[PDB]
């Protein structure tokens, strides 16, 4: 269009992410070791 | 806008603030995540001459969004800010970077 001129179930969620990363990290370093 | 009555013109919203709709009795608020820039947007000048009002022009009646690679962390902003270094801004319309 061109412009102008110029919670329960969040941080539960983020925690399981923050936990899938770990086991993704986990299991990329088992597998290159 | 119009937040009172017998008013024989409303007021154009003020640059930061936007609004949409129609009849609307008070500005909407520019939520973070994108601007209103506009320049003829001067509520009217009553001339004592005659007591009516002129030269009334309305605001920007969009959101706009603020383009890609620049951002807007507060609300109720003219301008859009460019995201610092080490940060990006993937989508049009990002609250922040």
């Amino acid at each position: 269009g061109g412009g102008v001129n110029q919670i329960l179930s969040l941080m539960e969620d983020e925690d399981a992410e923050a936990a899938q990363e770990e086991q993704a990290i986990v299991d990329v370093d088992a597998e290159m070791q | 806008f119009n937040d009172e009555f017998s008013q024989p013109v409303c007021k154009a919203c003020w640059s930061g603030s936007f609004a949409s709709k129609r009849g609307l009795p008070t500005c909407e608020i520019a939520q973070p995540g994108t601007f209103t820039n506009v320049a003829a947007a001067a509520n009217a000048t009553f001339n004592t001459a005659t007591l009516i009002p002129t030269g009334l022009v309305k605001g920007a009646q969009a959101p706009t969004p603020c383009g890609m690679g620049y951002f807007q962390s507060s609300a109720e902003t003219t301008t859009c800010t460019a995201c610092a270094v080490g940060t990006y801004a993937d989508q049009a319309g990002l609250a922040a970077c």
